[PDB]
């Protein structure tokens, strides 16, 4: 942030940044992440390649980086985030709770078993899933306002 | 309607008529004057300051009297009302958008040296109790 006209470019400053983006992600600030991409415009561009692979796989989470989970992966081995990698790994998204499944899909053990089974919500996925007076309290408030205008 | 009258002698009449020793009261009683037919025979004569007694328990019994009898105000049944309000809100909609001509007119016309029609406090009035009417209808019952 710091001004620092001086400051030597190094290719540390690449890849270090890569890093909190690749963690962003993994700390679901979406909003952070995109942050800090459009921080770095002459970076992301077409060069950097540094910083390639988690915009791909951010790419890829917005669309089915579920079935591209091990594609990013495979994309390039390593960027020098051997281990930077390994945490959004191990962070696999989970929103696909919303299905059916477990005699119903029995598709997508120890994640049917984690929790009892899944993450531990709701049930077994296969057998998982007015009134005006309520309305007449509110309402009432409602018109006496209307009211309360016409006093002047 | 009601009025007081006494008479005067004629022997005193070299004497006033009636000795005055108060402003207001004497400007209170000449405020009703006399009546045409009263000047016609006001001799030999000399109207009285009139009052209603003072009035509480009556007054407080008539006031009872008035809420449940003199006018509708029962309390029990005080609340066609969803009938006829659908008619009557349409005739009061069609008299409206007519008279809505007149503004325009009105407007319409430049500086040169009827569009105040109201019509909306009634409306406001009516839909708003009928709406209201849901109090009772969905809380004050059941």
């Amino acid at each position: 942030f710091d001004y620092k006209e001086q400051l030597p470019e190094s290719a540390y400053m690449h890849q270090l940044l890569g890093l909190n983006l690749l963690f962003l992600l993994s700390q679901n600030r979406v909003a952070e992440f995109h942050t800090e991409l459009e921080r770095l415009p002459a970076k992301d561009i077409q060069t950097n390649v540094y910083i390639k692979h988690p915009v791909s796989l951010e790419q890829y989470l917005m669309e089915g980086s579920y079935n591209k989970v091990f594609l990013a992966k495979g994309n390039i081995p390593a960027e020098s985030y051997t281990f930077f990698i390994d945490i959004l790994l191990d962070t696999i998204r989970d929103e696909i709770a919303g299905c059916i499944e477990k005699a119903y899909e029995k598709i997508l053990t120890d994640y049917a078993k984690k929790r009892g089974w899944v993450l531990g919500p709701n049930n077994y996925y296969s057998f998982a899933s007015t009134t005006i007076p309520s309305t007449e309290l509110a309402k009432q408030v409602i018109e006496y306002a209307r009211q309360l205008e016409m006093i002047v | 309607v009601i009025d007081a009258f006494r008479l005067i002698n004629a022997n005193m009449m070299v004497l006033g008529h009636e000795p005055r020793q108060t402003t207001s009261n004497l400007g209170h009683l000449n405020k009703p004057s006399i009546q045409a037919l009263i000047h016609g025979l006001n001799r030999h004569y000399y109207s009285i300051t009139i009052n209603y007694r003072k009035n509480e328990l009556e007054q407080k019994m008539l006031l009872n009297l008035h809420k449940k009898s003199w006018m509708e105000g029962l309390t029990l049944q005080d609340y066609v009302v969803k009938e006829m309000l659908e008619l009557a809100k349409n005739y009061n909609k069609a008299v409206e958008e007519e008279d809505k001509m007149t503004p325009e007119q009105l407007a319409i016309k430049n500086v040169g040296k009827r569009h105040l029609e109201e019509h909306v406090d009634v409306l406001m009035t009516s839909n708003i109790v009928q709406c209201l009417a849901a109090m009772l209808d969905t809380v004050v019952f059941k």
